[PDB]
């Protein structure tokens, strides 16, 4: 309206801020195949 | 602005490059200056039209165009 420069009424107004991420979180997803077993195969000699 | 008349009144044709200035016209009674303070836009086909009360030590209520010395018309457009 006059009080703020226009010549009363309803106005169009747009705001936009930059956004910055500060700390984020990730989900992943685990395929069967992938996978990686370890495995040890000690020899029973009973040596020291 | 163009000055014409509605059955005898004057009517206001007013443009956008007026918006927000006070509106003079010379009349037998004097000089008069009806004040505008519409969504004035451009004119166009989108036209509105009503009558700017006359207004005499009286604080305007409800209205946005008021002439202080003989009532007026006035129209204009609301495109952009």
């Amino acid at each position: 309206g006059w009080g703020n420069g226009c010549g009363f009424g309803k106005g169009g107004i747009v705001t936009c801020a930059m956004f910055r991420c500060k700390k984020n979180m990730e989900g992943k997803v685990v395929q069967p195949e992938n996978l990686e077993y370890t495995i040890v195969i000690t020899p029973h000699s009973g040596e020291e | 602005f163009h000055l014409t008349t509605r059955n005898g009144e004057p009517h206001m044709i007013v443009s956008r490059q007026e918006k927000g200035k006070s509106l003079l016209f010379k009349t037998e009674d004097g000089v008069n200056m009806c004040t505008l303070m519409a969504d004035l836009g451009e004119l166009c086909e989108d036209t509105i039209t009503y009558k700017c009360p006359l207004l005499r030590q009286n604080e305007p209520e409800d209205i946005d165009c008021w002439c202080n010395s003989t009532s007026t018309w006035v129209t204009y457009g609301t495109c952009t």
